[PDB]
């Protein structure tokens, strides 16, 4: 019954694809068409069958015959998979790119253990704003599925997830390729007792949608409608919007020193009418009162008592980034491009307060010279023109935030906090 | 490939022919991109987005932004805009 978004991560070939074709496979969710053909080759042994279906299903995907997430139904569930790129340059896209994940999958193999790119993939999964890890070590076979290794890239998984805030979280032996512990319980683990991998994602919780959280909608397009007047389009993050409720844009309001503001008439979604908006819901709305020119894409709604926290060129924010590639090495003065919800603003590295380290989140050197890539550090910014960013532990969805120049993505970042100048 | 995209292609205007509109994004996108469908989602006091289910590959040279920049040069596109990244 209810609907959780789920998003595997880890180095990409330890297995997370694999294991999501083994959900599928595992739980008869594959096509009658795609079963029935494979049943024409006669006999090719368990294992050629599973590969030959799961290529099957990709290029029924790519053929346009759910193309860009996995879907199936659990007993208390609808469960949607998104299979992360782990490519460093999609980050940007992950950072500004549609739907809250309600949980992460994050798959570690037995073999390799934790990698340079796992730290970044905990980062990432914080940054996002998951509440839900669960851990997968996977191709327990190749390691004849030994507790006492288990047992150690758990603990060192376990530190990065402890670093960011992650806790009691499954930690899950599996085997992709010949099925252990993903939807069949393993005959060859059992020293192991807790859930296979389809009963975890069955027990995330419920999502809470922020509606309790300061209305905040961020603006992707801004049109005049003949006959209606002045409407934004863009996604309630968090709050309520109601028909009548009045409504400010930032940094709009800020950058023209008047209220940018009017009362909301209408809102439709999917090309229908609603009385209200809620956290997710992508619309379109009828303000009164407000120019069309007065407002764009980056700019965000908020009620009156409640406006978007605008940071101006006179003030800057900390932030906690990782690095995830430069080719020289960042300093003070660096003069890169942020991108957070539907902004993107120039920003100046004014400090270098910390390199931190991941392993334990503790401060491993005050005022470092520069960072470089795979350093995680604590920075101070200033934004080059206004921008509407908020406390990551305040406004988690715009708190987060991508660097990117030269073409490809510098940074993740997550703000901190907000110092007015 | 290895990799599908979906980019938001809003039209400038509720009256834009959305099948012309179609055609001519479909002749920008690169030789090395594939394109595996394209979904209508009305939104809003008759604006259609088409959502381009563009199919790349997890590696550096590959940007989904970069195919949402030729989108964005065509005539009719009021914004071109990657939605979900995802592995097949």
């Amino acid at each position: 019954k209810p609907h959780v978004n789920i998003v595997f991560i880890g180095h990409v070939d330890h297995g997370k694809s694999t294991t999501i074709g083994r959900l599928l496979y595992d739980t008869g969710n594959i096509p009658e068409t795609i079963i029935k053909k494979f049943e024409e080759m006669g006999e090719k042994g368990k294992s050629f069958k599973f590969a030959w279906v799961m290529d099957r299903l990709k290029e029924e995907r790519e053929r346009g015959i759910d193309v860009a997430h996995t879907k199936f139904e659990t007993p208390h569930r609808y469960i949607t998979i998104i299979d992360a790129p782990g490519h460093r340059d999609f980050v940007k896209n992950m950072i500004t790119g549609a739907s809250q994940a309600d949980a992460a999958v994050l798959v570690v193999a037995a073999t390799d253990g934790v990698m340079p790119q796992t730290k970044e993939h905990a980062f990432l999964a914080r940054t996002l704003g998951i509440k839900h890890i669960i851990v997968t070590i996977n191709k327990m076979d190749m390691v004849n599925y030994d507790q006492k290794v288990f047992e150690k890239v758990k603990a060192q998984v376990e530190k990065l997830l402890k670093t960011l805030g992650y806790k009691d979280f499954p930690v899950i032996p599996t085997s992709a390729w010949n099925g252990d512990n993903v939807v069949k319980k393993s005959d060859k683990m059992p020293w192991y007792n807790g859930p296979t991998l389809i009963e975890a994602l069955d027990q995330i919780p419920e999502p809470e949608k922020p509606i309790d959280k300061p209305l905040r909608i961020p603006i992707q397009d801004v049109y005049s409608i003949k006959g209606v007047g002045t409407v934004p389009v863009g996604r309630v993050e968090t709050g309520k919007l109601k028909v009548g409720d009045v409504v400010i844009f930032e940094p709009a309001s800020t950058i023209f020193h008047k209220p940018i503001q009017g009362e909301v008439k209408s809102i439709e979604m999917h090309h229908e009418p609603l009385q209200e908006a809620l956290p997710g819901d992508n619309i379109g709305f009828n303000v009164r009162g407000v120019s069309k020119n007065d407002i764009k894409r980056g700019d965000v709604a908020g009620h009156t008592d409640k406006p978007p926290t605008v940071v101006r060129t006179k003030d800057t924010f900390k932030a906690q980034i990782i690095v995830l590639n430069h080719p020289t090495a960042i300093t003070v003065g660096y003069s890169p491009v942020l991108h957070a919800h539907t902004a993107q603003i120039p920003v100046r590295f004014e400090q270098i307060l910390a390199k931190v380290d991941p392993r334990t989140g503790n401060i491993v050197e005050e005022n470092p010279q520069f960072i470089k890539t795979g350093d995680s550090a604590i920075v101070v910014l200033r934004p080059m023109k206004p921008v509407v960013l908020e406390p990551v532990k305040e406004i988690p969805q715009l708190g987060r935030f991508a660097i990117r120049d030269m073409g490809m993505t510098i940074a993740a970042g997550m703000v901190i906090s907000i110092q007015k100048g | 490939f290895n990799l599908v995209g979906v980019i938001r292609v809003m039209p400038t205007d509720p009256d834009v022919n959305l099948d012309e509109l179609e055609e001519k994004l479909k002749k920008v996108i690169p030789e090395k991109y594939g394109l595996a469908k394209v979904e209508r989602e009305p939104i809003a006091f008759g604006l259609v987005a088409l959502k381009f289910y563009v199919l790349g590959r997890d590696e550096e040279g590959y940007s989904f932004d970069e195919v949402a920049e030729k989108f964005e040069e065509v005539e009719n596109v009021e914004s071109a805009e990657v939605e979900t990244v995802s592995r097949i």
